[PDB]
């Protein structure tokens, strides 16, 4: 009944810049957490940020505040602006949300995801 | 010896009111005793009660008989019992007048009250002897007796009243039912709590620390299901403890130590989940490994000095008439607490998990509406405290008024109240384990 739409990926030259927009359909609860997950071939799933509906954030180390996750409150959508980005970026990325209507476990919806790669 | 169909009514009668025990034992003031209250000896040498017996049976018994030996036992004592009845000039014009049925009601207040009591109730005495059940019946219902000991003299009574076993077998019944009903009781906490302990145990994705702290709530209610509930089924079945004042002082430090280390661990949940689910990120840069173990390793450090060591130390016993009778009696297993440690167990057990839960699951959702401008989350929140309110409340409020006001508390209602939260032991399960990682880890333990 909620679905995650994930858009802003493609291909850019090493140091490029992308802003993603991943808007979640329907309505869920109030607190959760988005956020974005990567994954390249050979290597496994990772983090590189994620968002509190507070406000609280969390990016990975492989991110020097080149990319900077932010929400917009009043609509279930989360940006990632991608900077200064290197070869080592290449990965299919995935939106995530926490969901906590169920308050002792977790839900997660995902997104499909949008190829991103990145050339020198 | 010989045994007849009216001896072996009389012993039946009196297995319900008194109960048997094939094994030696001890009575209120200490002394040796086997069968249906037969005395052995007074010496304090349990091998001089095996002699006794030996002579008594027959047999090499070396304290343990069979259910035939104990009538054997049972038999002679009434023998003994008619034969000082038909001495007393009180008594014998009554019971020559009587039928086989109301003489084994006779003999049964012989043997709760001894011959010289019972010949004290001259006017009641009188008036079986004229064949007035029905004035009879009243006037032992005003007794001393029936005030003291209600069951007892109600069954008794109804048997005076009616010269048939009806009041005995309609105990029978009542307990069989319960019986079932609690065994029923029983394997629901079992099997609910087992299930969930080895789903958490095989299934690697499960190993989580919210559910580290879930399988120490399903581990207590666990050992609830399997040795508080069950012995105190047989409490509410027999109407004794039946399994000696050792057994009895340790079931019941299991008993606190168990809702202890259930209840607090519910209010680790509860505060582990708003410290995860209102600042996610800190959380985990919060609760390592080492302090999720180490919280339930508290929680059952402060369960064990709430239950072993002050029940153990006796610390807990009441000085009234009832609280000594109870303790000197075997057969009574009743928990007989001072004002202190009722007041102090139930605040460390109940009281400030109730307050801290309470305030922890409200401020979950005052912060939930601060960005929605849902209810399948307050109705989640509803019941979390809801079941949790209704299993355990009912019977600590009861409990701190008895602790002031003994007589506003009756014996039923506070028992009734107990089993209430006993209950929640099969509740838990059912309400905090309903991620989609245990209901897909249930079916397949069960497929
Ligand atoms: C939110 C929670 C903690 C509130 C519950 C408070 C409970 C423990 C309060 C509410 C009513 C209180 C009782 C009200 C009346 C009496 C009779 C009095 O002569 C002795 C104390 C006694 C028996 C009180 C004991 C404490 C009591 C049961
Ligand atoms: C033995 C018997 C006889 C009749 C009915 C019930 C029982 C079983 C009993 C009462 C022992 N259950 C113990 C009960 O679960 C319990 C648990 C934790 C506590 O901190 C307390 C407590 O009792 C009151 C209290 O003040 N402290
Ligand atoms: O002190 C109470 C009462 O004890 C005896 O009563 C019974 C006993 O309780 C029964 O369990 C049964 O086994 O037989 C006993 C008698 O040997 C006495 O009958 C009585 O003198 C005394 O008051
Ligand atoms: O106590 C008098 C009052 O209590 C009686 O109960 C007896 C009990 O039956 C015996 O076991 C005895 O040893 O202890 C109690 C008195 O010591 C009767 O229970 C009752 O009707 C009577 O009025
Ligand atoms: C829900 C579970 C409720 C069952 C609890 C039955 C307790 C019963 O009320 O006890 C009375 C007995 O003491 C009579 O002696
Ligand atoms: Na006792």
């Amino acid at each position: 009944q909620v679905q995650l739409q994930e858009s802003g990926g493609g291909l850019v030259q090493a140091g490029g810049s992308l802003r993603l927009s991943c808007a979640a359909s329907g309505s869920i609860f109030a607190l959760n957490i988005m956020g974005w997950y990567r994954q390249a071939p050979g290597k496994q799933r990772e983090l590189v940020a994620a968002i509190h509906s507070g406000g609280t954030t969390n990016y990975a180390n492989s991110v020097k505040g080149r990319f900077t996750i932010s929400r917009d409150n009043a609509a279930n959508t989360v940006y990632l602006q991608m900077n200064s980005l290197k070869p080592e970026d290449t990965a299919v990325y995935y939106c995530n949300v926490k969901d906590f209507g169920a308050i002792i476990y977790d839900y997660d919806y995902w997104g499909q995801g949008t190829q991103v790669t990145v050339s020198s | 010896d010989y045994k007849d169909d009216d001896d072996a009514n009389i012993f039946e009668m009196l297995r319900i009111d008194e109960g048997l025990r094939l094994k030696i034992y001890k009575d209120t003031e200490g002394y040796y005793t086997i069968g249906i209250g037969h005395l052995l000896t007074k010496s304090p040498s349990l091998n001089a009660a095996k002699s006794e017996l030996d002579k008594a049976i027959g047999r090499n018994t070396n304290g343990v008989i069979t259910k035939d030996e104990a009538e054997k036992l049972f038999n002679q004592d009434v023998d003994a019992a008619v034969r000082g009845i038909l001495r007393n000039a009180k008594l014998k014009p009554v019971y020559d007048s009587l039928d086989a049925v109301r003489r084994a009601a006779l003999i049964n207040m012989v043997f709760q009250m001894g011959e010289t009591g019972v010949a004290g109730f001259t006017n009641s005495l009188r008036m079986l002897q004229q064949k007035r059940w029905d004035e009879a019946a009243v006037n032992l219902a005003k007794s001393r007796w029936y005030n003291q000991t209600p069951n007892r003299a109600k069954r008794v009574i109804t048997t005076f009243r009616t010269g048939t076993w009806d009041a005995y077998a309609a105990s029978q019944q009542w307990t069989a039912g319960m019986g079932l009903l609690m065994a029923l009781i029983v394997l629901l906490i079992v099997a609910g709590n087992v299930l969930v302990i080895v789903a958490i145990a095989k299934t690697p994705r499960l190993q989580t620390l919210t559910n580290l702290f879930i399988m120490s709530l399903a581990s207590a209610d666990l050992v609830m299901g399997l040795l508080v509930v069950p012995f105190g089924a047989t409490i509410v079945v027999w109407g004794r403890w039946e399994y000696g004042s050792f057994f009895c002082e340790l079931w019941t430090s299991v008993d606190v130590l168990c809702v202890t280390a259930s209840i607090e661990t519910l209010c680790v949940i509860a505060l582990d989940r708003y410290l995860a689910i209102t600042s996610p990120f800190r959380y985990q840069s919060l609760l390592t490994r080492a302090r999720a173990r180490g919280l339930v390793c508290t929680v059952w450090a402060i369960s064990a000095l709430v239950s072993f060591l002050p029940i153990l130390m006796h610390w807990w016993r009441a000085e009234s008439d009832e609280a000594r009778r109870c303790y000197n009696d075997p057969k009574c297993c009743d928990f007989v607490t001072n004002r202190a440690y009722a007041i102090a167990s139930s605040v460390v057990s109940f009281y400030v998990p109730l307050c801290i839960m309470a305030f922890v699951y409200l401020r979950v959702f005052r912060e939930a509406q601060k960005q929605v401008k849902e209810q399948k989350a307050l109705k989640t929140l509803g019941i979390i405290m809801g079941v949790f309110t209704l299993c355990w409340l009912p019977f600590f409020l009861a409990n701190v008024v008895k602790a002031f006001h003994r007589e506003l508390v009756p014996d039923r209602l506070f028992v009734f109240f107990n089993w209430l939260g006993y209950a929640n032991s099969a509740f838990n399960p059912i309400i905090y384990c309903r991620s989609p990682d245990f209901r897909k880890a249930f079916q397949g333990l069960l497929c």
